RNA sequence: AGAACGAAAGUCGGAGGUUCGAAGACGAUCAGAUACCGUCGUAGUUCCGACCAUAAACGAUGCCGACUGGCGAUGCGGCGGCGUUAUUCCCAUGACCCGCCGGGCAGCUUCCGGGAAACCAAAGUCUUUGGGUUCCGGGGGGAGUAUGGUUGCAAAGCUGAAAC
RNA sequence: UUACGGCGGU
């Protein structure tokens, strides 16, 4: 009987993406705030709506919730744009090939012009996990 | 309307295959219609293991298996819910359930 | 058991054509599949074809250019007259603008056109446009 | 008043595109229904084929919503067919005109022989299959007039073309697939290569790339 | 490209080799027999690479035909690509779709979803199939960058280098990203693209930041 | 359409694909006019035209457009000569 | 599949004679038994004397009586 | 009625006037 | 035209006769049970010989021929290859493994196209209609009935109407 | 385990 309707669920997610910056995890704070900033017609989804606004700020404090509110948009950029690493995972130029395609560059005509020593591939070519249920 | 490619049955370059009889009610079905059904139940069932070896002259007894195969008519195979009615398109698919031991 | 052999020719260019492909191949060739074919592409339905000459009967290897509709064949070989020839042209071409029942004449095997424009009424052999 | 959400009618509305036949030759997806009403406004005539109550079964009655034929075309080569289930027939037979518009098709025109001045008929003989009925409409010699049956008919003089001999077979009284299997024949007239449409077609610039100036310095 | 100003480069080849790209897997679509060039004894199919930059410069010569430079749009499903997709519209200044794809978005124009754009590019035809059934509709050409396991149907200019493993998608879109820049006036051909391949890679899982900052303690502190 | 007056009679005339050289209808909406955009020889950078090609949506839906871009590509001074 | 050759017409046309007579507005109107039995005789009308009047009942969705003679 | 027992009753029906015909020559 | 073969039941005669089991007897269950359920049980089911020629005898799709997408697998031959396992401590053949080709029972995919649709890689290549050829269909019933003929020991089979 | 029916036209 506990379960939120669809009004308080999204009219509590315009505030935490419009006013994150004065919410804190006290429900006494919010229940306040959300009577001052948005227009809400009676007393019971007043406080039903910054029930789901607290429990919401347990809720992001952890993780990526869907939350395009701006400090959790921002901070992606931290991970995506930022870690160019100073070493390369490209350059290593110890690096294997297979007898077979130490042929298929020679006749891209790089067959001198690089390092790239061989690995001598398995004669087994067990490839083919077996069939059947058992 | 043919309900199914197969007619129920596996059967594809023959004209007559063995027939076979249910095992609750008897009935002749042949062998390659019948929903079967091999069982591997152990003879000793299970909440009767600590029961019987603590009886047993030995320390460390393998028992024995049972081994029977069921093969049913359809008649008696929905009947006794071996098998479910499907839904048209989910029908289509020979894929065994899985299997949920422990 | 093929009983004719243009009929079994000019159904796999047709397949062929409206599958997108450049190329077919038509594995017997004859005489008359080879004046068949260059009438069409003397009309300019198909291209460049080559004859694979085998000590059996040979293979041709056609080069589609896209400008065909449809390239069948009138089984039984009927006897058409000149007389009789514009009763013909009505029903299995698709206007009279284009297209063309090509009939073997005593005079050769000619377009509808050319057999009027000579006096080369003879038996109809098959159609294509 | 029209404001328009795509870039075929945003380019329409400033007057930029002209004479619908490049937007045709480029096979635009239309969308909104105003951009055919802006160039063949005050040539189009718009009337009805047929409007039968289709109807379900329900827990309590039947649902009776109302199925509106209605087809759209000028006298110089343009044809519509619009079709359109509604609760109540006045606002069944008016969407449908919106539907009737925005699925329009160019009929092509030719000659029986002797081309003498205007096209007058079919180019060759065509076909339409809809469920079980084709339509083969074939062409007809000059003076002849519409050998048909009425709701083809209704198509044909609404498709400017002076003269076709046509036969069908099927359920010809299934007015709805009846309709549409005539209007599939004359919506493939430019979809049959003819000898007069060998040489190889120069491409001219899309209206998309022609007019990247109006999305860019204008739009944006 | 047909010169030798747009050939192979020899660098790239110690790039192409160091990230996979050209291991196919298990199997081989019967519309990429002409990109291959032999099977392993390992049963998987390796790719030829010259055949895999010949198509890789012929997509960014649709992508430069399209004159508004935000108007191709750019869009990958699969987490392995979504870091590179993005970049790669900052990079080019494209239009990126990440994530989920709203079906109805380039047919339904009512909702503001709505994006009309004239070329296409897709990390992967048969997971990503979506968008490319609905560019069937409204006559929108496009390019995937497809395995051996992928089917074609309404592909056009697909690059036949691989789309499993993190680091052969992300430098795909790097050598792309590199190459249409570098057929405008942006990058001479001589001075090698400063921005590493690296930075397009799947992000790694979350021990993300407590690796850096325990080889940090010199620099911050 | 050439009438014997020697008039073009005919509201346009309709692009035709160069793979299969069938005809684009009016609403073939998987029919692609797409620009494969060509360079200079010494620097390699986009010199301003480039070609275009029309691919009709039913050899389109058939899934072999790359084998017919790549053709004739091959065929008209782009790709690889060898 | 039917014949089709430039030698099959006795065939087709022997194919086609007894397989006339197989709807029915061929047969009644050529196999002569059906004219030996309408009381008719194969003409369109006749006299004859009222034996009897009889009221016959309608169909089931109806309910009425048709009034009829035995002539 | 299934159509193998109307088949039933006339051919009981049709040996029963098969004596008919054979007792009334 | 004319032939051979043809499940099951059925018929005649001879061996057999365990099981099962039409008919039948009884028990039950039921308002009634000439049914289901139970006990018993004849003909029969088994072998031999002679008959009968029908089945939802079905893939409800005639046979031969060609062309037209893909993929994995199977079965029988054939060819070609890393390796592993067999007296083999070396062989040649086996057994597995990776392909290819041919014929086969199938399967999954596919806007090839078809179709009234269910669905079919054929039921595709059909109003853009013609590859050869045989049988057979023409609203529902009456009716696979009547009658003539013919086959059978019989049961019946083939042929097969009309009035209405 | 037993469970059978429901006049005609709208
Ligand atoms: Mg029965
Ligand atoms: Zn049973």
């Amino acid at each position: 009987g506990r379960v939120r309707t669809k009004t308080v669920k999204k009219a509590a997610r315009v505030i935490i993406e419009k006013y994150y910056t004065r919410l804190g995890n006290d429900f006494h704070t919010n229940k306040r705030v959300c009577e001052e900033i948005a227009i809400i017609p009676s007393k019971k989804l007043r406080n039903k709506i910054a029930g789901y606004v607290t429990h919401l700020m347990k809720r992001i404090q952890r993780g990526p919730v869907r939350g395009i509110s701006i400090k959790l948009q921002e901070e992606e950029r931290e991970r995506r744009d930022n870690y160019v690493p100073e070493v390369s995972a490209l350059d290593q130029e110890i690096i294997e090939v297979d007898p077979d395609t130490k042929e298929m560059l020679k006749l891209l005509d790089f067959g001198s012009l690089s390092n790239l020593q061989v690995t001598q591939p398995t004669v087994g070519m067990n490839f083919k996990t077996p069939r059947g249920p058992v | 309307t043919k309900k199914r490619r197969n007619n129920g049955r596996a059967k594809k370059g023959r004209g007559h295959v063995q027939p076979i009889r249910c095992t609750n009610c008897a009935r002749c079905v042949p062998k390659d219609k019948a929903i079967k059904k091999f069982v591997i139940r152990n003879i000793v069932e299970a909440a009767a293991v600590r029961d019987i070896s603590e009886a047993s002259v030995f320390d460390a007894y393998v028992l024995p298996k049972l081994y029977v195969k069921l093969h049913y008519c359809v008649s008696c195979a929905i009947h006794s819910k071996v098998v479910r009615n499907r839904s048209r398109e989910a029908r289509k698919d020979r894929t065994p359930p899985p299997r949920f031991r422990p | 058991v093929r009983m004719n052999v243009l009929a079994d020719a000019l159904k796999s260019i047709n397949n062929a054509e409206k599958r997108g492909k450049r190329q077919v191949l038509i594995r017997p060739c004859s005489k008359v599949i080879v004046r068949f074919l260059t009438v069409m592409m003397k009309h300019g339905y198909i291209g460049e074809f080559e004859i694979i000459d085998d000590h059996r009967a040979g293979k041709i290897v056609v080069n589609l250019t896209g400008r065909l509709n449809k390239c069948g064949v009138i089984s039984p070989r009927f006897d058409v007259q000149l007389k009789d020839l514009e009763k013909w042209q009505n029903n299995l071409l698709p206007s009279r603008q284009f297209g063309f029942i090509v009939l073997t004449t005593s005079a050769g095997i000619m377009d509808h056109e050319e057999a009027r424009r000579k006096h080369t009424g003879g038996k109809i052999l098959g159609f294509f446009f | 008043e029209w404001m328009p959400v795509t870039k075929l009618g945003r380019l329409v509305k400033d007057m930029k595109i002209k004479s619908l036949e490049e937007i045709y030759l480029f096979s635009l997806p239309i969308k909104e229904s105003e951009i055919i009403d802006f160039f063949l406004g005050a040539s189009l005539k718009d009337e009805v084929l047929k409007i039968m109550p289709v109807q379900k079964q329900t827990r309590a009655g039947q649902r009776t919503r109302f199925k509106a034929f209605v087809a759209i075309g000028d006298y110089n080569g343009h044809v519509g067919l619009g079709v359109k289930c509604s609760k109540e027939v006045a606002t069944a037979i008016r969407g449908a005109i919106i539907l009737a518009k925005l699925s329009i098709v160019p009929v092509r025109r030719g000659y029986w022989g002797n081309k003498i001045g205007k096209p007058h008929t079919v180019p060759c003989k065509v076909t339409g299959r809809c469920g079980s009925v084709l339509v083969r409409l074939i062409p007809a010699p000059r003076g002849t007039g519409i050998v048909s049956a009425p709701v083809p008919k209704k198509l044909l003089m609404m498709a400017g073309i002076d003269d076709c001999y046509t036969s069908a077979r099927g359920c010809t009284a299934t007015l709805g697939n009846f309709a549409k299997a005539t209007f599939d024949a004359i919506s493939k007239t430019y979809s049959y290569l003819t000898p007069d449409l060998w040489k190889e077609t120069v491409f001219t610039k899309s209206p998309y790339q022609e007019f990247t100036d109006h999305l860019v310095k204008t739009h944006t | 490209g047909a010169l030798d100003v747009l050939q192979m480069k020899e660098e790239d080849v110690l790039k192409f080799l160091a990230a996979g790209t050209h291991l196919g897997g298990t199997n081989l679509d019967f519309q990429m027999e002409q990109y291959i060039y032999k099977r392993k004894s390992d049963g998987i199919y390796i790719i030829n690479l010259k055949r895999t930059w010949e198509k890789l410069l012929l997509a960014a010569r649709a992508i430069v035909a399209i004159e508004n430079p935000a108007d191709v749009s750019v869009i990958s499903s699969r987490n392995t690509g979504q870091r590179a997709v993005l970049k790669f519209a900052a990079a080019t200044g494209a239009t990126p779709i990440a994530g989920r794809f709203t079906p109805g978005t380039f047919t339904n124009q009512i909702q503001a979803a709505f994006r009309e754009p004239r070329l296409l590019v897709v990390t992967d035809p048969r997971a990503d199939h979506q968008p490319l059934t609905e560019a069937s509709y409204v006559n929108l050409p496009t390019i995937a960058l497809c395995n051996t396991d992928s089917p074609l149907r309404y592909v056009d200019i697909a690059i036949p280098c691989n789309n499993k493993g993190a680091h052969s998608v992300g430098l795909m879109w790097w050598m792309l990203a590199r190459e249409v820049l570098r057929m405008r006036g942006t990058i001479s051909r001589e001075h090698p693209w400063e921005v590493m391949p690296d930075l397009y890679f799947y992000r790694d899982p979350e021990e993300i930041e407590k690796e850096e900052q325990a080889a940090a303690e010199k620099a911050v502190t | 359409m050439q009438n014997d007056a020697g008039e073009f009679v005919d509201l346009y005339v309709p692009r035709k694909c160069s793979a299969s050289n069938r005809i684009i209808g009016a609403k073939d909406h998987a029919s692609i006019q797409m620009n494969v955009a060509e360079v200079d020889k010494v620097t390699g950078r986009f010199n301003g035209q480039f070609k275009t090609y029309a691919i009709c949506g039913a050899i389109r839906r058939m899934g072999e457009s790359d084998d017919s871009i790549l053709r004739l590509a091959k065929a008209d001074g782009i790709v690889s000569k060898n | 599949g039917k014949c089709r050759g430039l030698r099959t017409a006795r065939k087709l046309r022997s194919h086609r004679r007894d397989q006339k007579w197989h709807d029915k507005q061929y047969k009644k109107a050529h196999l002569g038994t059906a004219l030996k039995a309408n009381p008719f005789g194969g003409a369109s009308h006749a006299k004859g004397i009222v034996l009897e009047k009889v009221g016959v009942e309608a169909k089931q969705p109806n309910s009425a009586i048709r009034k009829c003679v035995r002539v | 009625m299934r159509a193998k027992w109307r088949k039933k009753r006339m051919r009981r029906l049709k040996r029963k006037r098969r004596k008919m015909r054979q007792r009334s020559k």
